[PDB]
């Protein structure tokens, strides 16, 4: 928690959501890694 | 399906727009009023007691500020103005407007931002001015003060005031004002209309040259923007016979023949601008299928509309109505046929993916195959491989061949056997698997594996698809002397067709079997045909259920269909015909037929590079992002077309077409696109040459604002940079849709533009497109030139500041301070202060010390030398320590700035003034992240002999920055205290120089404030008002 | 005062505030004054897990 | 003296580019993109796919490949800087073994 | 994911934040204090022996 808060670096999913922009090999990956979760501890 | 889109129809920018004001971008303006009435001068002197209209203010000070379109009226407001204030009013609001989300204070901005803000505002101050001066009309001088010149009108009511500020020549000079003395020593003959092309009797004047107020930057602007547009005119000529030769003959338009008006008609652009675009086009959609799709619907339904074929299923039901067969059977040929076959969508769509297997490959549906496979004796199954063996062929999969043969092979597991390649691929895999290179079957390429005695048919079968697979061929299309040519891998005008082509001579069609895919159909059906007659397969059915499925075979052979014919000798045209008009140009991959070594395998492109990899061509083989995604028809009803296809009874397509086509050429959605991808391609290029100014690109290029200070920019600040960027410039061409953003995934600190294909031997085949210019780019980098001399006028100040007291009676302008208060790092006995400065404080009486650099340790006094950022991290304990001895000690600091807005406050020189409370409030409010407009007080030029009075200074410049003033006392005779400045008559050289040529300029080193301009009156008509079709 | 922390000075004191903190003391299977160990009667394995 | 790392630490500096394959950390994500990709490529090792997804699954990784995260850059210059800013006020100091 | 999505603030300047991130995280440092237990935890392990 510490390192989080003291850390610039910010994490934002949506990063991937706009590369992919989307059986579709595309939106597979995309349900497999599951962006709108935010929690990275 | 936002990207869909924008593929059928994305927003059109709009690039004419007409001012009928003034062009000019600086304004000068009154900051002190002037000294009337005076207790010296009695007033009858001054011109404005007589309600005498100046072309300057009458003012003790005036000075130039920025402000974009002040005296433009326009058609269309490009919103994009820059305007600012007097310089006695707060401006930091202009220099804080990007990276300063985190700056907490409003009167502050945070310094490191300066140069990315100073940048975008240059970006558009350009965007702003880019427009066409209009002409409007003159009347001639009615009065002596000019020799009759023609003198223009500007447009809307309260014009009367212009006149005067158009021309300062026309002033009459009764006075000994520092004005009259202006206007008096400049030549008379330079106003009013200079010189036109009238051509038209009684019409107006193409152009005319004028002299009167503007500015040389802005004006030379324009003057590129109009060159710019000069080069994409065409002329109806040129128009009609572009559009003729797109309709292959068919439609026939006309242009007039005799003398114009002139008319501006921006669309011709270059290939390498079309094939810019043509790549973006194609990124944002590779491997979405849901974005090409509808794509090819429209060109489906355009399609269908313009083409004479019909399908008209009732044909093979027909033939089938007359089979000859016994009712005691079990099975029916006849029957079983018409059930699976279920007599379109498909057809119309396969022939539109023709036009663009780079990135759509049509595939036969899965759903297609037999579940299990299929066997050879059911008849269900025979009719299935039928379907599938004439479907194919029409799909652009390169596979497709192998299919056709594993279909069979599939059903004749058991019955006749093979030599696969291995485990995985066997004999019964469903042939719809073979969808590489890579599977293609030994045996399949080397026919003598598969044996003529253990396996007849499978082999014969093998022989045909050999021999009979439709050969490729082309067809030229497009006008490239107008369109330019968007093909990438092919050569201009060249369309491919995985099919051969052989026009027709006539124009009243009859039933012919001499196609390509006639002769086809009849192989396919003389195999099964060979199937059923095999001697150890026939003993298996009813000497009758032979007879019929012979007959029902024979009836499907010599079916009467025109499809095949359409296909080889009408099809081709209408895709030439139509081709010109889409929206998307075709984009297409080279058709091989079985020389798998030349099978596409890959198609990439690159927006980035790498490392130091600094030449696309080497970077582009590992940084392409692979392109393409694969669409399914339906295998039955591509049949069922090429079944029963019909021309209408009397047709005659000569006719015919004249008609269906004309309606499609009067659609000039086509031209409106070219002026897109113009746009696209200037902005691209605007880009990197911005982005180049705060970061490290791979392109060489100009550098002027460096003295401007900037953060280490990290691919973040990169990006949100580039985003305003974009923002901008779609605001500016009003454009609602995409334009960057394909780019702007990441760090776009070194795009680059190229594409590839791969063959399956490895061969590759790169397209690195040749970029063109931009007149955005290369105006936004001269008024970077500019502002390199004339920062001032921008509120903006060059060089450091010494804070330190100088009391006295004297009158210097703080923005010109003398020399001897100024030091540096070279004059005796300064100290300068780095990094591991501390402080030690004093005790017992002793004096509190502070570090040197090289590690002295000095008591708070004499000239220090501070980097800003080094108070900025120590605000509150420096402020807290030295201020005491700044303000009544003998402490005098030098903050290094290089660059800082600054803001003005004018006093009365006959009264005490101190600026302690001014200039304490500044360092007070300095932070880590912010700093105010510094603050300067200067005091009020006289025009007559005034008293004296002290005067507590705190804040001086290094260098002179007093550019921004324009005159003081304008109205009187002299100034006698004060800074004393005369209208400077190096802004007007064209009428203070005598043997000077009118049209001469004075960048980048002065902005002369009147110039001869070009107005221009072209018309802007709509295409089909100048060429018409006859219908 | 026209300045605010990046990070904020509450954010990264209550972060490190809990930080601070040092680690539970165990007791568990050492003996009391009276010379009884302290615990309850788990196998090993079972307490680990 | 040492706090010990399983990664390689570099100098601090911003203005590193993304794709700077000189980083271990984005080297490896590109190594094991191409890996897949050639895997996937002949389609040999994927039967019963009945459509092509050659295309379409080299670009899903090409754009994973070519993702501009800037978390390897952080991983190797600052991460590294900020632990050493912690260890020594810790209150149960660093035990590693190599 | 992580590892695949992450970004700075446009605005960063390492300078300035970390010296934000450090000053509140030291004024509350604990280290000295650490220390002088630590003396004791020997004396006592020592003095039992």
């Amino acid at each position: 928690v510490l390192l989080q808060r003291i850390s610039p670096l910010q994490i934002d999913p949506t990063i991937i959501s706009n590369t992919m922009s989307t059986l579709s090999p595309a939106s597979s990956i995309l349900g497999k890694l599951r962006p709108s979760n935010s929690d990275f501890s | 399906n936002k990207k869909t889109a924008q593929l059928l129809h994305a927003d059109t920018p709009r690039l004419v727009t007409w001012d009928a004001g003034l062009c000019t971008s600086f304004k000068i303006v009154p900051i002190v009023p002037a000294q009337v009435p005076q207790d010296v001068l009695a007033y009858t002197f001054f011109t404005s007691s007589y309600a005498i209209q100046s072309p300057f203010p009458e003012a003790a000070v005036s000075r130039i500020v920025v402000h974009t379109r002040w005296a433009s009226n326009v058609d269309f407001d490009r919103d994009s103005s820059v305007i600012m204030a007097p310089p006695t009013e707060n401006n930091i609001h202009l220099f804080k407007q990007l990276l300063n989300t985190e700056t907490l204070s409003v009167r502050g901005a945070n310094p490191l931002m300066f140069r990315a803000n100073v940048l975008h505002m240059l970006l558009e101050f350009v965007l702003d001015n880019l427009y066409l001066n209009r002409h409007t009309g003159f009347s001639q001088d009615h009065t002596p003060f000019t020799e009759g010149a023609n003198l223009r009108s500007l447009p809307g009511p309260d014009a009367e005031k212009w006149y005067s500020i158009m021309y300062p020549t026309r002033m009459g000079t009764p006075n000994v004002s520092k004005i009259c003395n202006f206007v008096a020593s400049c030549v008379r003959n330079r106003v009013g209309r200079f010189d036109r092309a009238q051509m038209m009797n009684g019409a107006m004047s193409e152009w005319v040259d004028v002299f009167e107020t503007s500015d040389a930057l802005t004006v030379s602007i324009r003057g590129r923007w109009m060159a710019r547009l000069a080069r994409m005119n065409i002329n109806p000529t040129e128009i009609e016979w572009a559009l003729t030769e797109c309709a292959q003959g068919y439609v026939t338009v006309t242009s007039p023949y005799a003398p114009s008006v002139n008319r501006l008609m921006p669309y011709r652009i270059s290939n390498a601008e079309r094939q810019i675009s043509q790549i973006i086009r194609i990124m944002n959609i590779g491997n979405n299928a849901t974005v090409i799709q509808p794509v090819l619907q429209d060109i489906s339904v355009l399609l269908q509309r313009i083409s004479p074929l019909q399908i008209d299923p009732t044909i093979i039901s027909n033939t089938m109505s007359t089979v000859s067969e016994s009712t005691t059977q079990t099975l029916s040929p006849a029957s079983s046929i018409l059930g699976k076959l279920r007599p379109f969508s498909s057809f119309r769509v396969a022939l539109a993916g023709w036009l663009y297997n780079g990135v759509v490959t049509t595939v036969i549906d899965d759903s297609s195959y037999p579940k299990d496979g299929g066997s050879v004796t059911s008849l269900e199954n025979l009719w299935d491989f039928f379907i599938l063996a004439l479907a194919l062929p029409l799909t652009t999969d390169p596979c497709a061949p192998v299919k056709a043969f594993m279909t069979l092979a599939n059903m004749m597991v058991g019955f006749e056997t093979i030599p696969m390649d291995n485990q995985i691929y066997t004999q019964s895999r469903r042939a719809s698997a073979f969808s590489t290179p890579h599977t293609w079957p030994r045996c399949f390429m080397n026919i003598q594996l598969i044996s003529p005695i253990d396996a007849p048919i499978l082999r014969q079968w093998a022989e045909i698809i050999h021999r009979y697979w439709p050969n490729p061929s082309q067809i030229r299309y497009g006008a490239p002397n107008v369109f330019g040519s968007a093909n990438l891998f092919t050569p201009p005008e060249v369309l491919l067709l995985p099919i051969d082509h052989q026009p027709a001579n006539v124009t009243t069609p009859t039933l012919d079997f001499t196609n390509e895919l006639t002769n086809w159909r009849a192989r396919v059906c003389e195999l099964m045909k060979n199937l059923v007659d095999n001697q150890r397969y026939q003993p298996g059915w009813t000497q009758s259920l032979v007879s019929s499925m012979r007959g029902t075979l024979d009836k499907l052979k010599l079916i009467k269909s025109m499809t095949p014919m359409y296909l080889q000798q009408l099809a081709p045209v209408e895709l030439a015909v139509i081709a010109p008009m889409l929206p998307f140009p075709p984009f297409q991959v080279p058709y091989v037929r079985l020389d798998r070594d030349r099978v596409p395998t890959m198609v990439g492109v690159t927006r980035q590079s790498r490392d130091t990899i600094t030449q696309p061509a080497l970077s582009l083989s590992t940084t392409n992002t692979t392109v393409g995604v694969p669409l399914a028809l339906d295998a039955r009803a591509i049949t069922v077309a090429l079944l029963s296809g019909k021309y209408p009874p009397d047709l005659v397509t000569n006719v015919w077409y004249a008609d269906a086509i004309y309606p499609m050429y009067a659609d000039t959605e086509v031209f409106s696109n070219l002026q897109r991808d113009m746009i696209t391609c200037e902005a691209v290029q605007t880009l990197v040459t911005l982005v180049a100014q705060i970061s490290e690109t791979q392109y060489p290029v100009d550098r002027y604002l460096d003295w401007i200070p900037s953060l280490r920019a990290s691919a973040a600040t990169a990006a949100t940079f580039a985003e305003w960027v974009n923002t901008s410039m779609k605001t500016a061409f009003d454009l609602s849709d995409m334009l960057l953003e394909p780019l702007l995934s990441g760090d776009p600190r070194m795009t680059q533009l190229a594409i590839q294909y791969q063959q399956y031997n490895g061969r590759t085949f790169n397209v690195i497109p040749e970029m063109p210019g931009s007149v955005i780019a290369d105006c936004v980098q001269l008024t970077a030139e500019v502002f390199n001399h004339e920062y001032n006028l921008f509120g903006i100040a060059r060089g450091d500041i010494i804070i330190g007291r100088v009391q006295s009676t004297h009158l210097w302008s703080p923005l010109a301070p003398p020399p001897d208060l100024v030091f540096d790092r070279d004059t005796p006995g300064v100290h300068i202060f780095g990094r591991d400065c501390r402080i030690s404080f004093g005790m017992n009486g002793a004096a509190p010390m502070i570090r040197d650099e090289t590690g002295m340790m000095v008591p708070f006094e004499g000239n220090w030398i501070f980097p800003l950022a080094l108070w900025q991290m120590n605000t509150r304990y420096f402020n807290q320590q030295f201020d005491a001895w700044i303000k009544t000690g003998e402490l005098r600091i030098r903050i290094e700035m290089g660059a800082y807005p600054y803001m003005l406050h004018y006093y009365d020189p006959r009264q005490y003034a101190n600026a302690w409370n001014l200039t304490s409030a500044w360092l007070e409010e300095i932070t880590p992240t912010s700093i105010p407009s510094v603050p300067f007080m200067v005091p009020i030029s006289s025009d007559h002999d005034i008293s004296s009075a002290p005067a507590v200074q705190y804040i001086i410049s290094t260098e002179y920055n007093d550019r921004s003033l324009f005159c003081t006392n304008s109205s009187s005779p002299q100034t006698i205290a004060g800074p004393d400045k005369h209208i400077p008559v190096e802004r007007y050289n064209i009428l203070t120089n005598p043997d000077a040529p009118p049209t001469q300029i004075q960048l980048p080193e002065v902005v002369d404030l009147y110039n001869v301009v070009t107005r221009y009156a072209y018309e802007t008509p709509p295409i089909t008002a100048v060429v018409m079709g006859v219908p | 005062e026209q300045y605010r922390a990046r990070p904020g000075i509450a954010s990264v004191q209550r972060a490190t505030e809990s930080a601070e903190l040092p680690m539970k003391n165990n007791d568990e299977g050492t003996p009391d004054k009276k010379g009884n160990t302290r615990g309850d009667l788990v196998n090993e394995h079972s307490e680990a897990k």
